RNA sequence: GUUAAUGUAGCUUAAUAAAAGCAAAGCACUGAAAAUGCUUAGAUGGAAUUGUCCCAUAAACA
């Protein structure tokens, strides 16, 4: 099962606020992200 | 007959918590299927962005427990890895030390 | 090495406290010194 | 002026008391015990029992514990022992079960210290 | 006494199938909480951004839908995985087989699996094996055949003449289950998940 | 700070999530459980057959590691 | 129908004087794991008596 890894929580010692982000791969995939800045997306090349 | 070598497992991910909550449930996991885990490291960080890889140590392994346990991990992967690996203590040498002497 | 080792103290106290009572052949301390009711339960 | 085991220095628990009150916390049910010298358990109070478990949500709970407590402690009252010597472990001790059940002997009027033998 | 091995294709799935609500409400209360203890126009670029996602065509969770009745196709199946099975004509007895070809005691199991991909599957798609012994073996008799039923992991999925005339069905669990009509056949499945 | 209703939404759905997962371990357990016992089974199957070819096979594959899989 | 299985909850030859113990799960916790605290789940589909029938089920024969 992925999702029995994938649902986790933060349990860091303290740090700063993660937007949700999808990091777009070339073949059409996307990946959920927790990212520093109020992104909304990442594209790789 | 013969027996698996000690290989260890890198896992790298984009957050460092989901590499370590993998790490970690991957440990959970081995220790119920009875495998035994050294340790779990963690590498620094690949300054260029950055991402966060974590080793999680795997000891004994069997040619069905293989075929078996890479299937779930496979399932269980929510960027996966398997290779062969590459100060005591007091007690530790005093043991040591009649049995050359 | 196969069988486990106590991660608790408690496990090991029970299995102690349990030797205890059972008979040893050494000399030891102590030595010297009806169905319908329980388907009523059940829907309780 | 009755006895009691003043040994056992290496061995812990002491066996200094008359009366040892032990609650065993099963993986279920969770189970108090007055037990004298001998052993031979005077007064028990266990949560498996019908009637407690009858009137008691959820066998294993904080409030379980409490309740248990207090309905040993009317036990333990009308039976006519009053003073019983308790000794938890750290991490025991530290539960808030345990905490929460001793609390009930001493509300109760339970005292967890017995007296030092007079000579 | 005839010789005969089969081969247990698989394929791991692509995609994930979508969480349930209890596994959503529990993203929130981790959200949440990541909320509480963290430290600390956008909005333009965040619409140019998102936007983006859109114009790009996404992975399908699940192409069932697309396909529905594409099952010589090798992509059956995005959700879960998907277990090659080619019917096998004989003159005794034909019925829908797994992929099967002859085995030789010269020729180790592996060796004979490989057999099995490179004589049927004919395709630059790859396929790995773990584990030498065997995961099944199951006898039919009329004559008396039996057949050894290796597993194989997809590697890669680069399928060739997806449409071959042989009859190729890709099936995870439950569309096997009904062409392995034979009761040695249907036991088949017990390895399977 | 929370409200006593905030937590007592948040424990809610915290009883629903425990109850599936212990729903899935069990689940997942058995799903290791028929695993093992039909790859065990298998095995036992073709040593009725012919011991000898197991042999061979029971030995481990040095070349098979390093081997990574997504 | 013949052979053969399978029938207290993962495990137990716990129990017929009272349906038990253990294993197992989650949460808090932070190196990891474990411990600890808070919590979660379940059965006799079953009659024998010790410390085989029985019907059901499901297989090779059929």
């Amino acid at each position: 099962d992925c999702s029995r890894a994938s649902l986790t929580r933060l349990r860091r010692q303290a740090y700063a606020r993660l937007y949700p982000v999808l990091l777009v791969k070339q073949d059409g995939s996307t990946i959920h992200i927790r990212y520093r800045e109020p992104r909304r997306m990442l594209a790789m090349p | 007959d013969y027996e698996y070598g000690v290989l260890n497992i890198h896992l790298t991910a984009y957050d460092m918590s989901l590499a370590e909550s993998y790490a970690q449930y991957v440990h959970r996991l081995c220790n119920r299927l009875s495998i035994k885990v050294e340790e779990s490291y963690a590498m620094p960080t690949k300054t260029m962005l950055t991402t966060h890889e974590r080793v999680v140590q795997i000891s004994g392994l069997s040619a069905t427990f293989a075929e078996i346990f890479l299937e779930v991990l496979q399932s269980n992967l929510p960027r996966l890895s398997v290779r062969e690996h590459t100060f005591k203590a007091r007690p530790e040498l005093e043991e040591l030390l009649a049995k050359l002497n | 090495e196969r069988l486990e080792k106590y991660r608790s103290f408690e496990r090991y106290r029970r299995r102690a406290e349990q030797e205890a009572r059972a008979p040893h052949w050494w000399r030891t301390y102590r030595e010297h010194f009806r169905t319908q009711k329980l388907l009523e339960r059940k829907h309780f | 002026v009755a006895r009691k085991e003043r040994g056992w220095a290496t061995v812990w628990p002491n066996r200094e008391f008359w009366h040892r009150l032990r609650v065993v916390k099963t993986q279920h049910h969770v189970e108090a015990f007055v037990e004298h010298l001998n052993g031979q358990v005077v007064v028990s109070a266990s949560t498996r029992e019908w009637a407690i478990k009858k009137h008691l949500y959820s066998t294993r709970n904080v409030v379980a514990c409490e309740s248990i407590g207090r309905v040993l402690a009317q036990r333990c009252l009308e039976a006519g022992i009053n003073f019983m010597v308790y000794q938890p472990t750290p991490w025991e001790a530290s539960s808030d079960s345990i905490k929460r059940l001793q609390n009930a002997m001493t509300e109760s009027g339970v005292m967890l210290r017995e007296p030092r033998r007079i000579y | 006494w005839r010789l005969s091995g089969a081969l247990c294709l698989q394929r791991p799935p692509l995609i994930t199938k979508a969480l349930t609500p209890l596994q959503e409400e529990m993203a929130g209360l981790l959200q949440q909480i990541e909320v509480e203890r963290s430290l600390y126009l956008a909005q333009d670029l965040e619409d140019m951004w998102e936007q983006a996602f859109l114009q790009f065509r996404p992975g399908a969770r699940e192409t069932e839908a697309d396909k529905k009745n594409d099952r010589t196709s090798l992509h059956r199946k995005l959700d879960r995985n998907l277990v090659l099975l080619v019917r096998e004509k004989l003159g005794d007895q034909d019925v829908w087989m797994l992929p099967q070809v002859e085995w030789q005691p010269g020729e180790t199991l592996r060796g004979t699996a490989e057999r099995i991909l490179a004589t049927l599957s004919e395709n630059n798609m790859e396929a790995k094996f773990l584990g030498n012994a065997p995961c099944g073996h199951y006898k039919f008799k009329f004559l008396g055949v039996k057949v050894f039923f290796f597993k194989a992991l997809l590697l890669t999925g680069d399928f060739v003449q997806a449409g071959k005339k042989s009859r190729h069905v890709w099936a995870s669990k439950e569309e096997l289950g009904d062409y392995l009509q034979p009761k040695y056949l249907a036991q088949v499945r017990r390895f399977l998940l | 700070e929370h409200s006593p209703e905030e937590s007592e939404r948040r424990a809610l759905l915290l009883k629903r999530w425990a109850l599936f997962k212990q729903q899935e371990h069990e689940m997942e357990r058995d799903a290791i459980r028929s695993m093992l016992e039909a790859q065990q089974e298998a095995l036992e199957e073709l040593k009725l057959e012919s011991a000898e070819l197991y042999a061979e096979a029971i030995k481990r594959d040095t070349s098979l590691f390093p081997f990574e899989k997504e």
